[PDB]
């Protein structure tokens, strides 16, 4: 079952890169595509994201794309660039400004239908393709304008297909250009309506990590993308490693989507480490499962004390007991029940990896579908209050051919979002 | 800490079972529908106890005994001692009674008794209705639309003076998960206030001796309940014996008795889910000193002055010997006789 | 305790011992059943395509 | 001689029949090649083992079973493991991409398009059979395939085999093991339309065997071979009076006529002893007495639930080993005295005995030790059916806000389809009440 992974614009391209190289490193493959692990349990599964090449060598299933060239090249002149399929960079020479009308109506228009080939050539040499996973950005042009139309041409194409994105949301403490709640609350539209599951990676989070828990006074993105990337390597566990569950993105999607449009997960990673900084005390299972459920620990700047959990997926990966693995797990269900609700019975699944992450013993992600996201929204909706009342920064957008109104609908669906998930919470 | 989920809000010793559980600090309660409990007060009628059990990491106890309702209905519990033979129908301890629908052989029983030169004077079940001749009972039966027993009434009463009035034994029994039978120390004496007249039976005041139907009321002690203190004083300086002699006895060995043959029916020493339960015993005494079990109750209500206790030690005994925290007030009933 | 209808063999016994006495759609339908399901999903589909098209 | 065709949909119904059939061979002395070297009559017979094994011209014995899975991973195992050469490849059928926990998925959508060729499969097998006297089908509860294809395929059984009688074995959904959130949904949605077509179905419930693995067998986290060979010689035992000499329940119409007097109530509790670990150092084996005495405690039985406050419609105790009937009256008039056994009014107070003398097989390097006597009781109790109520409550749960419906909308069914299977629930729940509660 083989996974087409796209990464779109900067945001998506770096944590892109940076996911290929945690997992080539799990999978036990060199720069150049070769097999150098230990175990054949390492390929047992590698046709879920990598393609069998000339030489018996491994070759990503991943399409490089950016309206700027620069950022490709970047990737290409990082350390696992030439992994890459050179066909797969499929790049433009404008730049979208951070603009999302830019990447969703003009420039991204010219560039969509070369990289629908490429797709469509990775998907042709498919046994079963189960569906596709977007990394980007939504604060941005390229990655939130020409990715969200990216994701509805893909649809389109192959409607019985699994859409998964990893989308990085914008925070004022990471912040780039004033008009990023503009162009996320436009793509937000978009992710209701066109994908199955959507990894909310919230930079306002992924900053607070970085400055409380880690003690960096100073992150870079680099230090961002680290923590986006042990939780990219984290979800994706079961697909890439044989173990007692057989699961897919379908049967994912079933079971961790209640109501079509409530599809957004908190991700969540124990132990929260610093890169470069060695880790000499395992944690025991009883930590990882109070750390994987600790508000410090999410991928989302969300408390999850203020909503309540619909569903709840749990992956614990290294050697540990897995009696103990469901006792700690049934006594967080259990002495919190209230976060849970009622009316999904038993609505957290656990699975555990015999294999770790590199630089630890033991590790567990967490993703969850928990109505406290509505914070994360109804943030960027005040944000996006803020400057549409005045009309601010729209020429922007207006000379790319957009309407005002096509604002007030994109705030109206994501003000609706957040109904949505309050009524259930109050269910 | 630890969970329960309270679903009979009528219950006043449960009332203060949750009060005193969430005063110890170290327990929770949930939501009526919550399933992820230790503990379950249940509700009185379809308790769902098939849904019990079946909480992976949680040890689930109930309120509750399934079946234990063969013993707390009228007429289940003519049932049960007559067809049991650990009680018998030569049972000494329960009134004649029978079961009758809305029979040839209760009939034959008061044509041996009034044609046979005795007393003969019975009573209903489910209002009620005491007479002499059948005549009255059965059209009384076939007006109320319900199941019905009728029970020779004790036509010569244990009479306490002054007042010659007649009066029931109240009994608070707790069994809990591992089937011990605790006799709570505490009883209660319902008192009628009117002398008792064996000319009148209309007089519903001095025959029937519930505290609600006495509602005159209050003479000779408060709320018409007399407490084993003064009842055990009573019997020393009208009787010369004790209640302990006298009367407790025979309560001990009939509740016993009635627990001990259901015990294979409803024990839940094997089951996937736990269940204890508080019963109530009610007792009539003749002026023999003769101790009759009346009935039973499933789901009693404690006297005012004995709630803190009774509802503390069901806590301690029932609750807290299951989920452990971080002299007594019962009497365990046990006995092993050697034939 | 009464044993009745004892059978015996060299692989075992069977008999019964008694304590007490007493006192569909054709194959037509469901070709439509399928059939119409799959005329929901198709129209259901029809709708995201419409709407893609918008 | 009447022949019984065993049929697998599903993972769960695929790796049971693994074990199921694994233990078939080694009771009969059928090697993995499928050669039996105790049986004379070669390249034919009307043996009793021949109601579950044809027999090719060079001497081997094939199974009368057909797996089917929407998707071939489990049964790509059966394809490649140690009984490879038992089945014909045209027994093993398989689809690409599976129902996805989705009964909707199951039925409907990939159930349409490859239910003609499964059909197909099984009249080969069929038109081998002398007297075909019907199927017996394994599958669980809560999956896509197992929910969804089974209730599809057990409809047009009814149409294309109308006298064949149908029987089941089916996994009821248990949390410690399950796979999908929405296995009440699945479970509702199959029984509604199976039941119709059924006549006996064997309910084991995830639950039961877990906890039996982890008491019995000192597994801590048991996994699905150490719960399907514990199921396998439940079902062996139910089974073997159709494959050996005997007297009672000696075809599938006996199985309803000893242990179903009303249609709807179909589900008869298996309960099973002695579950003995291999690990056991020092054992005491048990008497008759005291495995008959173990059939009427809760902890051995496939559903965990009380039969003391139920009633016994049918009640059949099949033993293995060193039994003979004087024990067994012995050990029944003893149990009489001291269990809550009520019958319904309508039906005799007795239980119908059958003893092979062979004790129960146990797989080499398995969980279970070898015992001198075991036995299984089939009885048919009301109290069955606190599994109902455990499962519709769940079902009213989720189903009050919708939650998860638009995934089986989605496939082309109807919202009305909930409400129908959860009001025939309802229904069979009233029946079941009906019959064993007293006013
Ligand atoms: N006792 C037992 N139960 C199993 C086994 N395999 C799966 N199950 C149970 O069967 C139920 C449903 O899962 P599956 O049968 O695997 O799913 P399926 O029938 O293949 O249908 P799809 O995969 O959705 O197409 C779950 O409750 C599982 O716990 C097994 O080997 N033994
Ligand atoms: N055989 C009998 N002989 C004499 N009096 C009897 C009797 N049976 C019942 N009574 C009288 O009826 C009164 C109430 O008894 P009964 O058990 O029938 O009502 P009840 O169900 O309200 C008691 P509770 O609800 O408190 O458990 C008793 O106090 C007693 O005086
Ligand atoms: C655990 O983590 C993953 C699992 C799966 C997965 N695969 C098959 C069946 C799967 N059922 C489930 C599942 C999920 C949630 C609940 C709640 C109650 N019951 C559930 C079952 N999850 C399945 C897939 C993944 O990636 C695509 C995973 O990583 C992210
Ligand atoms: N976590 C993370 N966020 C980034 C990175 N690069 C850009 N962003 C965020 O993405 C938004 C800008 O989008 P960007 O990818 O640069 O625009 P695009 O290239 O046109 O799609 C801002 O909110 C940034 O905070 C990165 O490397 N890591
Ligand atoms: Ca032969
Ligand atoms: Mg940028
Ligand atoms: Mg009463
Ligand atoms: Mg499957």
């Amino acid at each position: 079952r083989e996974i087409v992974h796209i990464q779109a614009g900067q945001c998506g391209n770096q944590i892109g890169a940076k996911f290929w190289e945690v997992i080539s490193d799990e999978h036990g493959i060199d720069p150049t595509g070769s097999y150098h692990g230990d175990s054949d349990l390492q390929l047992e599964r590698i046709n879920v994201y990598y393609n069998e090449a000339t030489g018996n060598k491994y070759v990503p299933r991943a399409i490089l794309v950016d309206l700027e060239p620069g950022t490709m090249d970047s990737v290409r002149s990082g350390p696992f660039g030439q992994i890459f399929r050179p066909d797969n960079f499929v790049f433009g020479q404008s730049g979208a400004g951070n603009n999302w009308a830019k990447g969703h109506y003009t420039e991204g228009a010219e560039l969509v239908d070369s990289v629908l080939d490429v797709v469509r050539k990775e998907s042709e040499s498919c046994d079963c393709l189960q569906g596709f996973q977007l990394t980007h950005s939504l604060g941005g042009g390229t990655g939130s304008g020409m990715g969200t139309l990216l994701i509805s041409k893909i649809r389109e194409e192959y409607p019985d297909r699994i859409m998964n994105t990893f989308s990085v949301m914008p925070s004022p403490k990471v912040s780039d250009t004033v008009v990023e709640p503009y162009n996320a609350t436009l793509s937000v539209h978009q992710l209701v309506e066109n994908t199955d599951e959507t990894y909310c990676i919230d930079n306002e989070a992924l900053y607070d990590i970085c400055f409380r828990t880690l003690k960096l006074t100073t992150p870079t993105y680099g230090d961002l993308n680290h923590l986006v990337s042990a939780t990219m390597s984290g979800v994706t566990t079961c697909l890439r490693f044989p173990g007692q569950l057989n699961a897919d993105l379908r049967k994912l999607a079933v079971n961790m989507v209640p109501f079509p449009r409530l599809h957004f997960f908190m991700p969540g990673f124990a132990p929260l480490t610093s890169r470069g900084s060695q880790q000499y005390r395992a944690l025991t299972v009883p930590e990882l499962t109070q750390q994987m459920f600790d508000s410090k620990n999410m991928m989302a700047a969300c408390d999850p004390r203020h909503g309540r959990y619909l569903t709840v997926a749990a992956i614990f990966r290294g050697r540990m007991s897995m009696k103990e693995v469901d006792e700690q797990m049934l006594n967080v269900q259990n002495k919190n029940s209230s976060y849970f609700v009622e009316w999904i019975p038993n609505n957290v699944k656990t699975a555990v990896c015999d294999i770790p992450p590199r630089g630890l013993k033991m590790s567990a992600t967490f993703i969850g579908n928990s109505t406290a996201i509505q914070e994360l929204f109804k943030r960027i909706s005040e944000q996006f209050t803020a400057m549409f009342r005045r009309k601010a920064f729209l020429h922007w957008y207006t000379g790319e051919g957009m309407d005002e109104m096509e604002f007030t609908e994109a705030e109206s669906n994501m003000n609706d979002l957040v109904s949505e998930y309050q009524q259930y919470q109050d269910a | 800490m630890y969970t329960f989920v309270v679903r009979d809000e009528n219950s006043s010793v449960y009332a203060e079972v949750s009060r005193l559980l969430l005063a110890t600090g170290q327990w929770k309660r949930l939501r009526k529908d919550n399933p992820r409990f230790n503990l379950m007060l249940g509700e009185r009628n379809r308790l769902p106890f098939g849904r019990l059990g079946h909480e992976p990491g949680l040890v689930q106890l109930v309120n509750y005994y399934r079946g234990a309702d063969k013993l707390c209905r009228k007429a289940s519990l003519v049932k049960l001692i007559k067809t049991s033979p650990e009680l018998s129908e030569s049972c000494t301890w329960f009134p004649e009674s029978y079961v009758i629908y809305p029979r040839e052989v209760f009939l034959a029983a008061y044509n041996r008794r009034r044609e046979g030169r005795e007393g003969n004077v019975w009573i209903a079940k489910s209002g009620i209705l005491i007479s002499s001749e059948a005549s009255e009972l059965l059209d009384f039966i076939d007006e109320q639309g319900q199941v019905h027993v009728i029970q020779k009434y004790l036509e010569k009463p244990l009479l306490l003076e002054p007042g010659h009035r007649k009066f029931d034994i109240r009994s608070w029994v707790l069994v809990d998960h591992l089937y011990n039978i605790y006799l709570y120390r505490e009883g209660v004496l319902r008192t009628s206030s009117e002398p008792y007249n064996s000319a009148n039976f209309q007089d519903k005041t001095c025959h029937l001796t519930n505290h609600c139907i006495q509602k005159n009321y209050g003479r000779y002690e408060e709320g018409n309940e007399m407490f084993f203190e003064e009842f055990n004083q009573y019997l020393m300086d009208a009787l010369n014996t004790t209640l302990e002699n006298s009367i407790l006895l025979q309560i001990k060995h009939i509740i016993r008795s009635c627990l001990m043959c259901i015990e294979p029916a409803i024990s839940t020493k094997h089951l996937h889910y736990q269940s204890f339960q508080l019963f109530g015993f009610d007792f009539m005494v003749d002026e023999e000193l003769k101790v009759w079990l009346i009935e039973v109750n499933g789901a009693p209500a404690c006297a005012q002055k004995l709630y803190a206790e009774l509802c503390q030690g069901i806590v301690d005994v029932a609750i807290s010997s299951v989920f452990p925290l971080a002299t007594s007030i019962f009497i365990k009933l046990h006995h092993h006789h050697h034939h | 305790m009464e044993v009745i209808e004892l059978n015996k063999c060299t692989s075992g016994q069977s008999f019964e011992v008694i304590l007490k006495p007493p006192s569909d759609p054709s194959l037509e339908e469901i070709q439509k059943k399928l059939e119409a399901a799959e005329e929901r999903r198709k129209y259901q589909e029809a709708e995201l395509l419409k709407h893609l098209a918008e | 001689m009447r022949e019984c065709i065993s049929i697998h949909v599903g993972q769960a119904g695929v790796q049971i029949g693994n074990a199921c059939w694994e233990l078939y061979c080694l009771e009969h002395g059928i090697q993995p090649d499928g050669q039996m070297p105790s049986d004379k009559t070669i390249g034919g017979g009307d043996d009793s083992f021949n109601t579950f094994f044809s027999e090719t011209g060079a001497g081997k014995h094939v199974p009368r079973a057909v797996f089917v899975d929407l998707e071939p991973t489990v049964i790509d195992e059966v394809r490649t493991g140690t009984y490879r050469q038992l089945f014909h490849p045209e027994q093993l059928i398989t689809g690409k991409e599976d129902a996805a926990n989705n009964y909707a998925r199951g039925h409907y959508t990939i159930g349409k398009e490859i239910i003609d060729l499964v059909l197909d499969r099984i009249r080969k097998l069929a038109d081998q059979c002398t007297g075909l006297q019907g199927f017996l089908v394994f599958h669980s509860f809560g999956g896509g395939t197992g929910s969804g294809f089974t209730s599809l395929l057990m409809e047009r059984l009814s149409v294309d085999y109308g006298k064949k009688s149908k029987l089941e074995f089916s996994i009821y959904p248990a949390p410690q093991v399950s796979t999908a959130v929405v296995e009440p949904y699945n479970s509702i949605l199959t029984t509604h339309t199976t039941l119709e077509h059924s006549d006996c179905a064997f309910m084991v419930d995830n639950e039961a065997i877990y906890d039996i693995c982890r008491r019995n067998l000192d597994i801590e986290r048991p996994t699905y071979t150490n719960l399907n060979r514990l199921i396998s010689q439940i079902v062996s035992s139910i089974t073997a009076s159709l494959r050996f000499d005997g007297a009672l329940n000696v075809d599938l119409t006996e199985f309803q006529t000893n242990l179903v007097p009303y249609p709807r109530i179909h589900f008869p509790l298996a309960t099973y002893a002695p579950v003995i670990s291999a690990e056991k150092a020092y054992h005491e084996q048990l008497s008759v007495a005291e495995i008959t005495n173990a059939c009427f405690e809760p902890a051995n039985q496939m559903v965990k639930c009380d039969p003391r406050h139920g009633k016994y419609m049918a009640c059949c105790l099949l033993y293995r080993g060193d039994v003979v009937p004087k024990d067994v009256n012995a050990a029944i008039a003893t149990i009489k005295t001291k269990r809550s056994i009520q019958f319904v009014d309508w039906c005799p107070t007795g239980f119908k005995v059958g003893i092979n003398y062979q004790p129960p097989t146990v797989v080499p390097g398995g969980d279970l030790a070898k015992v001198q006597r075991a036995v299984c009781m089939l009885s048919n109790t009301t109290a069955i059916a606190e599994a109902w109520a455990r499962l519709d409550h769940k079902f009213d749960l989720m189903y009050a806000k919708r939650a998860f419906v638009h995934w089986y909308v989605g496939e082309g069914m109807e919202e009305g389809e909930f409400s129908e299977a959860r009001e025939d629930m309802a229904a069979l729940e009233k029946d079941y009440e009906e019959v064993g509660v007293d006013s």
